[PDB]
């Protein structure tokens, strides 16, 4: 009889299961194309994309819910707060990278695909790769915050 | 005076961050 | 006068549907355990990680994450199904350490050739005071 | 623990639940944390904003509204049911749906429409949070009764055992009995919050007296909407104000409630001795007491022993529940009989 | 783990038709549930983009229509697929 | 009333001394554990055997005596404060008549003198007593948070933490981050200290807020 | 080796218990690795010196803040009708009603009223002007150094 | 690893070695008791500290003793 | 005045607890039975049961009668 | 039904890359040369920490120090005469 849920990769002794939420073709395609999962690309470029996307979002909540939301200084204060949060997150990423990775060691990413094919391990799991990722993320986040502020308060676009 | 406008943020936001980062790096260190 | 059994990797595994209580990153980074036994018929047994499994007739092989899980399963096997078993510790390097029954004779049966470890030839009330071992690296016991 | 036997009583639905319990427990944990952060945190925000002198930054009907629009839609649908979706009915099922009519019997208000606002949103999410936490403690207790990653052989130790020793970093309260012991406290918490909500809402928005000209004077004057959005409001306008009836009942026919108030306080406080302490201290203390009984030849032949670990836990929880419920009972009765 | 739905898109048309056929009968004081829903849709588009009000009848018709439609779709999938497994 | 409260103080002192002396003298061993000196000053238990042995160390005897010390000092300070408040207001007869029964204490000291403190901020505004009301509620919250570590014990929590590790390791976009120290529940002795610190801090802050607010609202 | 430096057993703990127990056993010199009696006594001596330094710094800080932000010279003239000031408040979270409410005494902004009795103690021993408190704070800073 | 010690008051009942949830303890021949046996503890790196062995000992005070000590991955029972 | 009184009394209580705690720590870590044979310090450990039982009696008597009188007045 | 192997422990221990992708870079080459030029100064992890700490310290204190009374209610100060306390105190 047809059954949907199966053990992970056919091994019933590994602590996971394969469900439509995890292994649907649409879901599998969507996750494989996000920057965090492009193991064959320069980490700087993935970090720049992640920073751009995350910095663009942060402006909205700070602007709209902030203590100066009902004043003429709403946009500038919100954007400045978003930039500060981006700076704090960049500091956290740098600290994590320094703590976790040692210079000169090989990558610790897995080198086996789900079908058993051998692949080159991800370079994001090295000190140099994480440093590039963090420096891309900072530059991306600042650029996204600036773009959001520019669009919202330099061009009088019919938003809302 | 204008001094409290500097020292209060300096002691509440900058020094705690520096101390926490240094202490985390110290406790995570191995040889 | 006992040579430990070799581990045969081609032994089939019991029929199981999978669960969330299996192996994790520790098995990849650190050691994990493998238990084997021989069964006279196919029958149902309770998995130590939750659920139920069907054991095959003949040799069986199973991976587990702790020494307590495989000795819980072996105790159940020997008590209920009257089956003998062996288990091993497997390292990520590739070295297999045979663990149990160790002599080929179970621990509760006294066997000549065993060494005595941790035997204090006195009663528990004859240990020295903590003051008499102060500023040294020793303890009141093991002295 | 006892009657589960897959060799003769196999069931696929029960087997499949036990094979993914980690996902269920983790998801329930996340839901509980999310609800606790986004329900009780809004009360702390309100308290801080009120203390700082910023009433325009509070979650309230005047500054930042959180309207329960789903319940209001249901009320509107039920109020307009007669003649549209229930043609055979003459009036609505209840007066609370919001028809607009008032029923008064003997100068008192019987029932009338109950409005919903920002405070009801917060209190309903508090209810949801408490119920979800209780369901977490009970379902974790049921699902991990036989085995876990910590103790693979837990089914051999039984249903009601205290621990498996100080090893594995410590194993206090691993049995399924202890999960019921811990869920009783959360059930008490949830039911107390529910009954407090009912009492304050009824006294503030429904119950009251009606005059000849048709003006309603409620018992507390409709202060629930603006005062219940802070913890200080609950402490001041509900517990402090409405406890004056029970503390002034001496010398009248309601003095029994006043006595029971203090008695239940004592009983509740007495339970903390059994909950915060452990058996070894009391067994060591008894040894010294037995010494002087041997001196005077009055030592019993039935050797005195301290209570077991499970018995101490049970006594503590029983006394804790009795004291709390009796206190609330006396408070409610003394408040409501007088007014 | 692939093609878990056993894709058969004939269900979408059959379910839609088998809901639209009985729901079009005007047993509600000369009006039909589908007709009422479509008139409600037409009325709320006259003030675009302002959303429907809380007291509007649009939401009730929407929920009641989609309940039956989803029931038809789900039962159609179960019936089409279950013929081969039982 | 002075007579009754003095005898209450004597009871508190005697009970605290009993606990501490019993802890000090039984530190090297007893009938239930003859060789306690070999295990140190602080250790969890000797396991569930011999009837069970929770809280058998001298450290656990110290831990249980802090609750009695706090109770005794609370009684002493309540007596002092009520007597001096009634003296300063010029109505010492209130203390003389209302201090012989416990309802008198509860009604004429705690309920009566907390009216100004709980009105530091209300839906109508705030005044200079707002910080003291905020600290009152803060102390209440910290005190009640200590009961979690005192009533619920380790083995519930280690099982709960074991599911979160699986959830993190199976979550996409987050399993790219991993910990360095394996997360575990607090130890058996750690939770006794953490619960007791929360209990003491809440006690101190709540009483300090009440005392200062009640005295300064009336007399400045 | 790693944190804690003084415990080989704790430093090999693979869990988060290494940090908690490393914090809580810092000042128990008797149980540290390779400890002797002489080292114990010398460490106790140094710790006592540090404690004295902390106490002197605390008193100097109290005096400096009272001299800089208080109303000692106004309180001296009319002790029974003036409220002592502990220090000033600078909280960016305050609202305007909070700024107005805490402006008491004779100050130009929000302040705290002192209940430690330092004003009466200092007035009794002969201190009369803000210049005296500054000199005392400087002397106590020198003592701490 | 924890410390497990055996004292010469042991009677050779075997009850401690049957109770251990990990293989830490075993019987060896001896002279000094009627049973001509004593417990041995060769594998204390695998001890979890449960004290199941001490609950099983029939001697007035235990002939087997467990002293908790430095904690490792095995002694904490972690399967992460 | 009230703040000073409460402050000093709470500090005194904590110090009094610490005294007994360190007395117990001394009895565990530093005491030597052989050097202290049959002196005043050693004879206290001999009759600990009498001291503990008499403290228990005093506590029970005080608590019983004080609580009884308070409840009677209430 | 052989899930255990000694020569290959990658599959035995489940060291699989579930969602990793080996496809080449999708970004435009000229766009990539821009970011690989202008983000490059921030890619040294030693300098970035110091730069972020110093910049956050300087920017926060400068914004705080020249903030006006139209933003901070505490920079503006009180605007009403004070009221006397209990017992006729200031
Ligand atoms: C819950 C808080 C919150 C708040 C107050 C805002 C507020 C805002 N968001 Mg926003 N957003 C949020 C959460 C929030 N967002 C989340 C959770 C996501 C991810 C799903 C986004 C994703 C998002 C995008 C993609 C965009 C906005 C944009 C905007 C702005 C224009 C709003 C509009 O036209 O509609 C506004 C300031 C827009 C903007 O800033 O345009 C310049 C825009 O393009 N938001
Ligand atoms: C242990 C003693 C002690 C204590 C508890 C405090 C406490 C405080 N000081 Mg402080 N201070 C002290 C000693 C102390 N000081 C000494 C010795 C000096 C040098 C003479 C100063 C100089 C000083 C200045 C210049 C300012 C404070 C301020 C403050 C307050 C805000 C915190 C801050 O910015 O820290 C800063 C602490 C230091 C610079 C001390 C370093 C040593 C806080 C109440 C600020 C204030 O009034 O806010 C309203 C402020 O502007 N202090
Ligand atoms: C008043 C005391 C108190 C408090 C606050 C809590 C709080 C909590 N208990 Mg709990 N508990 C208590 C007493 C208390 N308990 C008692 C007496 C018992 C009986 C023994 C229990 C028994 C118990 C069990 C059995 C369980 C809990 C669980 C939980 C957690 C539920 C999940 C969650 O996120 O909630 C929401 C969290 C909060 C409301 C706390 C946050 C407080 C606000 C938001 C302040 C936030 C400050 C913010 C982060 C910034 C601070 C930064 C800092 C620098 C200042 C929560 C942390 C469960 C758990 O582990 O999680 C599922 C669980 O299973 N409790
Ligand atoms: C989906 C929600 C809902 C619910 C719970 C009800 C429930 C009810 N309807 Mg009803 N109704 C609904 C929607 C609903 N209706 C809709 C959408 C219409 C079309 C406008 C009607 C038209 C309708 C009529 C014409 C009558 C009922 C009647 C009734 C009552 C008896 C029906 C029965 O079988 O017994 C019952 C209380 C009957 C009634 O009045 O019972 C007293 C009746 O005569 N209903
Ligand atoms: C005939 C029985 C009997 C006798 C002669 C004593 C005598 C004594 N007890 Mg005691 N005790 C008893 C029963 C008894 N106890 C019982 C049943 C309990 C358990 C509740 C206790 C619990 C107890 C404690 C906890 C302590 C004493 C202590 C003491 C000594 C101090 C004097 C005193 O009144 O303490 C007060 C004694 C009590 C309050 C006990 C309650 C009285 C009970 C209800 C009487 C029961 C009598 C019994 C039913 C006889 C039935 C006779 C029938 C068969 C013909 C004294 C030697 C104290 C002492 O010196 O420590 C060593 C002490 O701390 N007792
Ligand atoms: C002059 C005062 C003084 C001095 C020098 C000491 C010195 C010492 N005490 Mg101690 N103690 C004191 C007063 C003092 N105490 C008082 C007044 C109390 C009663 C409250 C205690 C209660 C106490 C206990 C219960 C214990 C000690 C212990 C110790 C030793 C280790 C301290 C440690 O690890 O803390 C490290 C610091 C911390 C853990 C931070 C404390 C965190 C708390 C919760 C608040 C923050 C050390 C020799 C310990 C010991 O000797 O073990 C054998 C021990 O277990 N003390
Ligand atoms: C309000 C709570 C409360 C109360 C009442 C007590 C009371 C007591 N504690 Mg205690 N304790 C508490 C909280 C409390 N503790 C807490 C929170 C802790 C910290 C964990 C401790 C820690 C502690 C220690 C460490 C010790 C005590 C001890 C004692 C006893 C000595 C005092 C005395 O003279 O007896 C007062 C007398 C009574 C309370 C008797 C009342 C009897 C009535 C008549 C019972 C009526 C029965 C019923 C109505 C009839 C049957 C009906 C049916 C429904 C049951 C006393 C029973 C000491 C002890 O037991 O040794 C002597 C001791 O060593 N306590
Ligand atoms: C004790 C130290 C301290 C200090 C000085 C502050 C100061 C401040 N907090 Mg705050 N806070 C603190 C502790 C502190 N907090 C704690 C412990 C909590 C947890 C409960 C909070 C939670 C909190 C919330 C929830 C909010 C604040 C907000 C604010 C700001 C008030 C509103 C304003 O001026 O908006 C004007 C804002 C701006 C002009 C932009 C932000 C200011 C700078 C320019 C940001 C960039 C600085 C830098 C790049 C990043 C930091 C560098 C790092 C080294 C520290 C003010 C700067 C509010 C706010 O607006 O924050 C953004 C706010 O909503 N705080
Ligand atoms: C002249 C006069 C008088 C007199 C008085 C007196 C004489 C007093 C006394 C007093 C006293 C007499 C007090 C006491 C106290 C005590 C205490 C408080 C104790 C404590 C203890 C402890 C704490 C201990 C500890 C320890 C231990 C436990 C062990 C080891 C050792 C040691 C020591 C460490 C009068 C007033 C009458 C009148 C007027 C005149
Ligand atoms: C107080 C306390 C005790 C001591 C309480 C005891 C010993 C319970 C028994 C007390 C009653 C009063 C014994 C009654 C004995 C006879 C029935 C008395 C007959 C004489 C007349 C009353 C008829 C524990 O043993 C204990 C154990 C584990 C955790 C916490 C605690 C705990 O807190
Ligand atoms: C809640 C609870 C936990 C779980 C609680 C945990 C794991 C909390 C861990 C700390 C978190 C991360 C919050 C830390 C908050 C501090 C304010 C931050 C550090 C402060 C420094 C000064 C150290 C236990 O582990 C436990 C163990 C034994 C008996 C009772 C309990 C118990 O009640
Ligand atoms: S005796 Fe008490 S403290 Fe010790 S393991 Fe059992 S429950 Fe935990």
């Amino acid at each position: 009889t047809f059954q949907v849920v199966q053990p992970i990769n056919g091994d019933p002794f590994i602590g996971s299961l394969e469900t439509p939420v995890t292994s649907s073709p649409l879901i599998a395609w969507y996750l494989s194309n996000l920057p965090g999962y492009r193991t064959a690309v320069n980490p700087l470029l993935r970090g720049v994309e992640v920073g751009l996307a995350h910095g663009f979002f942060l402006v909205g909540p700070f602007v709209k819910a902030g203590p100066l939301r009902n004043t003429a200084y709403a946009g500038s204060a919100g954007s400045l707060a978003a930039a500060g949060l981006v700076v704090i997150l960049s500091m956290c990423l740098t600290i994590y990278g320094i703590s976790s990775f040692k210079e000169g060691e090989p990558s610790i990413a897995p080198s086996l695909t789900l079908t058993g094919r051998k692949k080159q391990p991800d370079q994001l799991q090295t000190a140099d790769g994480w440093a590039k990722f963090t420096g891309g993320f900072f530059f991306g986040g600042i650029s996204g915050v600036t773009w959001a502020y520019f669009l919202l308060y330099v061009l009088d676009l019919p938003y809302f | 005076n204008n001094l409290p406008s500097i020292f209060v943020p300096l002691v509440g936001l900058v020094f705690p961050a520096i101390a926490m980062a240094s202490l985390f790096l110290h406790i995570q260190k191995n040889k | 006068g006992f040579t430990p059994p070799q581990l045969d990797p081609n032994t089939p595994s019991p029929i199981f549907a999978g669960s969330t209580g299996g192996l994790l990153r520790k098995a990849q980074v650190e050691e994990f355990y493998v238990i084997t036994w021989n069964s006279p018929k196919e029958q149902i047994f309770e998995m130590p990680t939750g659920g139920a499994a069907i054991m095959r007739e003949g040799p069986n092989l199973l991976k587990l994450a702790r020494k307590e899980q495989c000795l819980a399963l072996g105790t159940r096997l020997r008590s209920k199904y009257k089956i003998t078993y062996q288990f091993y510790r497997v390292f990520p390097n590739g070295e297999v350490q045979y663990l149990h029954p160790k002599d080929g004779v179970y621990p509760e049966k006294a066997n000549p050739g065993r060494e005595g470890v941790g035997l204090n030839m006195r009663s528990i009330g004859k240990n020295v005071s903590p003051i008499e071992v102060k500023f040294t690296g020793k303890q009141s016991y093991d002295l | 623990v006892r009657d589960y036997d897959p060799t003769n009583r196999y069931n696929d639905l029960l087997d499949r639940v036990l094979r993914h319990r980690d996902a269920i427990i983790s998801h329930l944990n996340w839901v509980c944390i999310f609800l606790g952060f986004h329900s009780f945190g809004l009360y702390i925000h309100n308290d801080t904003m009120s203390a700082l002198g910023r009433p325009q930054d509070m979650f309230s009907d005047t500054a930042i509204q959180l309207q329960p629009v789903f319940a209001q839609w249901i009320q509107n649908t039920h109020a307009l049911a007669p003649g549209v979706t229930a043609p055979g009915e003459t009036a609505s099922t209840s007066l609370t749906w919001g028809g607009g009519e008032l029923v008064a019997v003997g100068g008192k208000v019987a029932l009338l429409p109950i409005p919903l606002g920002t405070a009801d949103f917060l209190v309903h999410h508090i209810h949801a949070f408490t119920i979800h936490v209780t369901v977490l403690i009970l379902l974790k207790g049921v699902l991990f009764a036989r085995s876990s990653r910590l103790i693979p052989d837990k089914a051999n130790l039984g249903f009601r055992f205290p621990c498996d020793g100080p090893g594995r970093g410590g194993t206090c309260q691993v049995s399924a009995w202890d999960h019921v012991f811990l869920g009783l406290f959360w059930m008490y918490n949830a039911i107390s919050v529910v009954i407090f909500h009912f009492s304050w809402k009824m006294q503030s928005d429904v119950w009251g007296s009606i005059s000849d000209q048709g003006v309603v004077t409620h018992i507390t004057g409709g202060n629930f909407a603006q005062s219940s959005i802070t913890i200080n409001g609950w402490l001041r306008d509900f517990l402090w104000a409405q406890a004056s009836q029970v503390i002034q009942s001496y010398g009248s026919s309601l003095s029994a409630y006043g006595l029971f108030f203090l008695g239940a306080h004592f009983v509740w406080a007495f339970s903390l001795m059994f909950l915060f302490s452990g058996r070894g201290y009391w067994q060591e203390l008894i040894e010294s007491i037995v010494w002087a009984h041997n001196k005077l030849k009055v030592a019993p032949a039935t050797q005195p022993r301290a209570l077991s670990i499970i018995q101490g836990r049970a006594v503590g929880v029983t006394h804790y529940l009795l004291g709390g419920i009796a206190t609330t009972w006396a408070f409610f009765l003394a408040r409501i009989i007088a007014v | 783990e692939r093609n878990w739905l056993r894709r058969d898109l004939n269900v979408v048309g059959f379910g839609l038709i088998g809901w639209l056929a009985p729901s079009s009968i005007p047993a509600i004081n000369g009006k039909s549930l589908t007709g009422l829903f479509f008139d409600s849709i037409g009325t709320e588009l006259a003030h675009f983009p302002t959303p429907p009000a809380l007291t509007s009848q649009f939401w009730l018709w929407l929920v009641t229509w989609h309940l039956g439609l989803f029931l038809c779709l789900t039962f159609g999938q179960i019936g089409f697929k279950g013929r081969t497994e039982d | 009333g002075d007579f009754l409260v003095h005898h209450a103080i004597a009871l508190g002192l005697h009970t605290t001394t009993l606990i501490l002396v019993k802890g000090a003298l039984d530190a090297r061993g007893s009938k239930l554990m003859p060789d306690k000196k070999d295990f140190g000053y602080s250790f969890p238990c000797d396991g569930p055997g011999r009837g069970g042995t929770c809280d058998i160390s001298a450290w656990d005897a110290f831990y249980l005596a802090v609750f009695w010390m706090l109770n005794t000092i609370g009684w002493v300070t309540f007596y002092w404060h009520w007597k001096h408040i009634t003296l300063w207001q010029g109505n010492v007869s209130q203390f003389n008549e209302s201090s012989t029964y416990l309802m008198g204490w509860l009604r004429d000291y705690l309920w009566l003198n907390s009216s100004q403190l709980i009105n530091g901020y209300n839906p109508f505004g705030m005044n200079s007593l707002s910080v003291w009301a905020w600290m009152f509620l803060f102390g209440h919250l910290v005190w009640a948070t200590g009961f979690m570590f005192l009533i619920s014990w380790r083995g519930y929590w280690q099982e709960l933490i074991e599911t979160l590790a699986w959830a993190h390791e199976r979550t996409p976009l987050a399993n790219l981050i991993r910990w360095k120290d394996k997360p575990v529940a607090l130890s058996i002795v750690q939770a006794r200290l953490v619960g007791l610190a929360h209990f003491s801090v809440g006690y101190i802050f709540t009483y300090a807020a009440f005392l200062i607010a009640s005295t300064s609202g009336k007399f400045g | 080796l790693r944190f804690p430096r003084f415990s080989q057993g704790l430093a090999q703990d693979p869990t988060t218990r290494r940090i908690w127990f490393g914090i809580a056993t810092a000042h128990d010199f008797e149980s540290h690795d390779d400890i002797t009696e002489e080292r114990l006594y010398q460490n106790i001596f140094a710790s006592h010196f540090g404690q004295l330094a902390i106490i002197f710094l605390w008193t100097s800080g109290n005096l400096f803040h009272v001299a800089w932000q208080g109303n000692f010279e106004t309180w001296v003239q009319d002790p029974l009708h003036v409220r002592p000031i502990a220090h000033a408040i600078w909280d960016p979270h305050f609202g305007q009603p909070a700024v107005e409410a805490f402006t008491r005494g004779g100050a130009l902004g929000p302040v705290n009223i002192a209940y430690s009795g330092v004003y009466q103690w200092w007035y009794t021993i002969g201190l009369r002007t803000n210049e005296d408190l500054y000199t005392g704070a400087l002397f106590l800073l020198f003592l701490s150094a | 690893s924890h410390s497990v010690k055996i004292y010469d008051t042991c009677i050779g009942c075997t009850q401690c070695v049957r109770a251990c949830p990990t293989d830490v303890l075993e019987m060896i021949p001896w002279d000094g008791c009627k049973a001509k046996q004593i417990a041995s503890a060769p594998r204390t790196e695998d001890c979890v500290g449960c004290k199941r062995c001490e609950s099983a000992c029939p001697t007035d005070f235990l002939s087997v003793r467990v002293y908790l000590w430095h904690e490792t991955t095995r002694s904490m029972g972690l399967a992460y | 005045q009230a703040a000073l009184y409460t402050h000093h009394q709470y500090i005194a209580g904590f110090i009094m607890t610490g005294a007994f705690a360190h007395g117990a720590i001394f009895f565990i870590r530093d005491y030597n039975p052989e050097q202290n044979e049959d002196n005043v310090l050693a004879r206290m450990l001999d009759h600990k049961e009498a001291i503990i039982s008499h403290l228990s009696w005093a506590s029970l008597f005080l608590g019983f009668h004080t609580l009884g009188l308070y409840v009677h007045n209430d | 039904s052989v899930y255990f192997d000694l020569e290959d422990l990658g599959n035995t221990t489940g060291q699989w890359d579930v969602y990793g992708s080996d496809a080449p870079s999708p970004y435009n080459p000229l766009q990539s040369k821009f970011f690989e030029t202008f983000a490059a100064p921030f890619t040294k992890r030693g300098l970035l920490l110091k730069f972020l700490i110093l910049g956050g310290g300087s920017l926060l204190t400068y914004v705080s120090a020249n903030s006006t009374g139209d933003v901070l209610p505490i920079k503006r100060g009180p605007q009403e005469p004070p009221k006397l306390g209990p017992r006729g105190k200031l």
